[PDB]
């Protein structure tokens, strides 16, 4: 979400070996934001899909 | 308005709108007003009792009484024409119907007579109606806009 | 479900029997169904708006007749309340492609008076009338009142200015009576107001009061559909 | 027996013992690229320079350049109601748009719905007069009338004070919508983020080409000041367009036709 | 209750608020009311018959197309399901003096084929088409049947002679859209029968086969009366 | 009887069953706006042009 | 009040589910201000009437 410095807490970019979920579907909660959401609600490598 | 001037400055609105109606007549004024909502507008005759929401009111017990029109809309949000805009178009005719049915407005609220006015006497009576407006529970304004820039106190010189 | 498809979309194949409202499919194979699998979410109807429905059309009162007394002339109307309900325009395209009617055909007369108008009239109502060669309708007579106040009647006055709302059963020898065959609703009971003097007025005012009938039908049972076109 | 199925799937024995061995290499990405690119939606907020404007072509004198723009990126080829004007097939001249074409113009007309903010640079590179101290200015417009792409002068060097006055009040910039200002010899960028207001729409068609001559509901009105001396002619503004945070895409239904041609000669 | 009434009838006072399907009655004063008390019993309505009503009207299947193959003659067909099942006489009577409609329209294809019959057509959906200025609809090519592969589509053949059912879903930017205003169906989507090459048949047969596409509205949310007539 | 109240006010049936049911739509706001204005205390503090001076 | 990264810890604009208590009125205390004042004391959704 909106928080101080939160580039250094991702992975970001690239292998993050438990990060090769890319064969995965991502769910969107019915009335889910991009910000505060999905992003913290499938897993940590969900900012690998733009969120 | 008080309803007019807290919406100027907005570009869309939603909700619904309060209606007061208010008959000035003395106690032995009898008769039924008949208050039909219309999305679109109303025919140039009589208008039936289906096919239109209307609630046929008698004045003997409610000589004053409040009408909320609620949002029957295809949209969400209606546009706002602004006080501005307002002083160029129609909105009470008294004569014919006004035209609605527009992405500015709710429909058209409109009163006829179901029966006729009984009088105590051969005086002529003049009955009048007051229509007092205001904002009901869901009304809500958004789009802030250029619809107060226009605008002025001072007078035309 | 499975074979190539994504969460946007579904591929499927449905039964070999298909029914949605009289029509009834019997398939020889079972066919493909392509799904865009669009659920939409709340806040994209409008709630609290099924009162005036399209199942419920019969039910909505319309404006059958609509006199008016004045001061020194007497009402004697007559009037067929199922004949004017179901003689309307916007009704005879809801009860168009079925045969089958069974109603109940309430009614409600209004008047707005004033406390200095008086006299009083009586609306009665005849139930059945199909062989009935007595019950005459014809001019004013003082005596046909005694004969009219066992029928089904309501009181109406100008003074206290109230009432009036009958029922009108179904009553008829047969269950379902047709809507496709002519004067099919014409024969099933009718209304007379008769006045028992004059309207009067005790100021000398001369201005006319409004007496307006309203009817609607109660429980309809309209079901079996045809293609002709119904009267 | 899935033997009309409109996806297809009957898979038949392929030369292959292992089903789909490159999901099984974890560390593949260390090895060849340092990134892996599994979405469009994350590589939608790059920004890319979409189009140039110069100021000194539309008044004279000391004005207020203003231009009205979508917030949507125009595209980019041989448009009926194009911004410029190249040599055609036929040896003579036909509307062209000498813009990018940009991963936003290029997936949205394969999709039928649109909905999001959409965020925009304004660069404003180039030469300029040493007697400078403009300010460049976005902001908004209304949602009920979409303004087609035009170029407005507005003078400011009159003898009244008041007849200036007046001009610097014909401008969206005065009006209660919401605007970014930022100087030109201090910061030069704007960075500015359009939001989705609409009169209660869903979303809007987004296999719509014709921006350029109709514009759309999230339009942007830019200022900047401009004289008319020499050294201001090479003075010019630079688009980089890019996608907001609530930006979504419809249903996807199959790509455009699409056309391959280089640019024409510019007349 | 009491005051000279017989078990026959009822005189009684009802409410001062009247309310019937959409009309509302404030009364200054509480009316009479004469019930006849007719209470009808069992075996005096058909049971069975709830299946094709009138607030299910919308959901009854109109056949919206026909269509012939003839072997050695494609089918390129082009049409609008929307502005074919809301352009029908019938319907038009029952969405008339409503304003809102909000539907979801499933359509059924039926082929009838044979097992010497071959070759393969395509019918695909294109869901909202009003400012769009891409997809073309133009004469036949080739190459319109990789863009139409993409859009809701199914595969329709005469030697399996199976399959069609799509679900087509509502999509629209406002809610409700209107029934009144002018061309309010034309542009929410259309269908195109595209043939890849030709009708063919193994012994040399030249008889035409039928295509048949039906229609019906699935979920109906039909609302908001007034007195237009309803386009 | 409110007869003469100087704000009116006597409820007579409408044509709603369901009073006032866009407060009931609490995620109208993630489709429509994006944000919903109450005050004009919030909106009074966005700048706005009012005049230049040479 | 005047803290440090205020406008990170805003639900701030918007329809923040429990933030539909817009037909509520703003209770003001009787000598308060608006910075250290209702925007704690009313509730977390004090923010969309402007304190």
């Amino acid at each position: 979400e909106f928080k101080h410095d939160g580039l250094i807490s991702k992975p970001a970019s690239a292998v993050a070996k438990a990060a090769d979920a890319l064969s995965m579907i991502p769910y969107i909660a019915p009335y889910a934001k991009a910000t505060s959401m999905v992003a913290d609600k499938i897993g940590k490598i969900a900012r690998i899909f733009g969120y | 308005t008080a309803l007019a001037f807290a919406s100027a400055p907005f570009e869309t609105w939603q909700g619904s709108i309060k209606f007061h109606f208010k008959v000035v007549c003395s106690e032995y004024h009898r008769g039924r007003l008949r208050l039909v909502y219309n999305p679109l507008t109303n025919n140039a005759g009589p208008v039936a009792f289906n096919q239109v929401y209307s609630t046929t009111i008698d004045i003997s017990n409610d000589r004053e009484f409040d009408y909320e029109c609620k949002w029957t809309d295809i949209r969400a949000w209606n546009a706002c024409i602004g006080i501005d805009g307002a002083t160029s178009a129609t909105f009470f005719n008294t004569a014919a119907a006004v035209t609605g049915g527009t992405p500015f407005d709710n429909g058209t609220l409109s009163v006829y007579v179901v029966n006729e006015l009984a009088t105590p006497s051969t005086a002529a009576a003049d009955v009048k109606v007051q229509v007092w407006v205001s904002a009901g529970d869901d009304f809500a304004v958004a789009v802030p806009g250029v619809g107060l820039s226009q605008l002025s106190y001072f007078q035309q010189q | 479900p499975s074979a190539n498809d994504g969460p946007s979309f579904t591929t499927s194949k449905t039964s070999q029997n298909t029914t949605s409202e009289n029509v009834h499919f019997v398939d020889g194979d079972t066919p493909w169904t392509y799904d865009v699998a669009a659920t939409p979410d709340e806040t994209s109807k409008l709630s609290g708006f099924d009162d005036a429905g399209l199942g419920e059309f019969l039910s909505r009162p319309i404006k059958i007749q609509q006199y008016q007394w004045t001061p020194g002339v007497q009402l004697f109307q007559t009037f067929n309340p199922w004949s004017d309900y179901f003689g309307n325009a916007d009704v005879l395209e809801k009860i168009n492609r079925f045969r089958n009617l069974r109603c109940k055909l309430c009614l409600k007369v209004l008047i707005n008076g004033n406390s200095f108008y008086y006299g009083r009239a009586l609306l009665s109502y005849n139930p059945y009338l199909r062989n009935d060669q007595v019950t005459v309708n014809r001019s004013f007579f003082i005596q046909d009142l005694i004969a009219a106040s066992n029928k089904p009647h309501i009181l109406l006055d100008p003074c206290s200015s109230e009432g009036g709302q009958m029922c009108l059963p179904f009553i008829w020898p047969e269950n379902y009576l047709d809507i496709t065959s002519t004067g099919w609703e014409d024969q099933m009971g009718e209304c007379i107001i008769h006045d028992f003097d004059v309207l009067r007025h005790a100021n000398g005012g001369t201005d006319p009061i409004t007496v307006s009938i309203f009817a609607w039908a109660e429980d309809v049972s309209l079901l079996i559909p045809t293609t002709v076109a119904a009267q | 027996d899935n033997s009309n199925n409109p996806v297809g799937g009957n898979p038949i024995d392929n030369y292959g013992t292992e089903h789909a061995p490159l999901l099984k290499e974890d560390n593949q990405y260390l090895v060849y690229q340092g990134e892996r690119i599994v979405s469009f939606k994350d590589l939608l907020r790059r920004y890319q320079y979409l189009n140039s404007y110069w100021p000194q072509e539309t008044g004279s004198g000391f004005r207020y350049y203003t231009l009205d723009s979508p917030g949507m990126p125009i595209y980019r080829g041989w448009d009926p109601n194009g911004i410029d004007q190249g040599q055609d097939s036929t040896a003579g001249n036909s509307p062209y748009n000498f813009c990018s074409m940009t991963l936003l113009n290029y997936l949205a007309p394969a999709f039928v719905c649109q909905r999001g903010s959409l965020r925009h640079k304004w660069v404003t590179a180039g030469a300029r007069v040493n007697s400078t101290a403009s300010v460049l200015s976005a902001t908004r417009h209304g949602v009920l009338f979409p303004l087609p792409l035009a170029e407005t002068a507005h003078p400011l060097d009159n003898a009244l004070v008041g007849d200036r006055r007046s001009e610097l009040q014909e401008m969206q910039r005065s009006r209660l919508n919401g605007t970014a200002i930022t100087p030109v010899r201090l910061n030069n960028t704007l960075e500015i983020e359009l939001p989705y207001y609409s009169i209660g729409q869903r979303f809007h068609a987004s296999r719509f080409l014709d921006l350029a001559g109709t514009g759309d509901t999230q339009g942007v009105e830019i200022a900047c000041e401009i004289s008319d001396g020499g050294n201001d002619a090479n003075y010019r503004l630079d688009q980089f367009v890019s996608v907001g945070e609530d930006f979504t895409l419809g249903m996807f239904v199959g790509a455009p036709i699409m056309y391959f041609y280089n640019d024409p000669t510019a007349t």
